[PDB]
């Protein structure tokens, strides 16, 4: 009961007053835990002019705990594994991975939101965080060699793109 | 974002369907003109 009415208000919220260059929802509202979002790449990086498509899955308690979220294209970033699975703190409650990221960072809880999760993503799009590294070869070319890590995160969004289909 | 949340399930998803086409279409579009700038200079 909770969780759909809690995610039904951050769908209007978002339908209504998002942010730019993210269209997140649920497309089938039969299963309203699983959303299709849509991000466009940040103006200034390597993924500008992309646009990844991305699943939201949300926890039945929602939101006591996180969703996971998974770019559904082939992507490469520090902080996304190969799977598409993406790694940032905000997807996690204090205390579950502290290995992986900075304290400072923003942790799961109940009074975040989806759009703090894309705002976010967007974030790390532009700046990777170097303590939650995910994708070995990203977080190397990364580092040191950026000028080949932005041609091939440009060679790969125009190749998804290419693929990125309305349906 | 700028349109009201439809009031009916079949509405949203239309809505929803739609909004996800236009900036599909949009990237696409975006992408055209950088490929053509390069294929010019080829
Ligand atoms: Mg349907
Ligand atoms: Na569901």
């Amino acid at each position: 009961a909770m969780a759909l009415r809690r995610l039904m208000k951050e769908y209007k919220e978002l339908t209504e007053n998002g942010p730019d260059g993210i269209t997140a929802g649920p497309s089938n509202e039969d299963d309203f835990f699983t959303w299709d979002c849509l991000i466009q790449g940040p103006d200034g990086t390597p993924f500008e002019g992309g646009l990844y498509p991305a699943t939201l899955k949300f926890p039945s308690d929602y939101p006591l705990g996180p969703p996971t979220l998974k770019f559904e294209c082939e992507f490469f970033h520090p902080n996304v594994y190969k799977d598409g699975t993406v790694c940032i703190s905000i997807l996690h409650a204090p205390g579950d991975d502290p290995n992986m990221y900075e304290s400072s960072s923003e942790r799961w809880s109940p009074v975040q939101s989806v759009e703090k999760i894309l705002l976010s993503v967007m974030s790390m799009l532009a700046e990777p965080n170097d303590e939650s590294g995910a994708n070995i070869d990203a977080c190397k070319m990364w580092r040191e060699d950026r000028e080949e890590y932005c041609r091939v995160v440009r060679r790969l969004a125009r190749k998804t793109l290419g693929l990125l289909v309305p349906r | 974002n700028r349109s009201k949340l439809p009031s009916s399930k079949k509405e949203r998803e239309e809505l929803f369907r739609k909004r996800k086409e236009e900036m599909i279409l949009a990237a696409r579009k975006r992408m055209e003109g950088k490929i053509k700038g390069e294929k010019q200079d080829k």
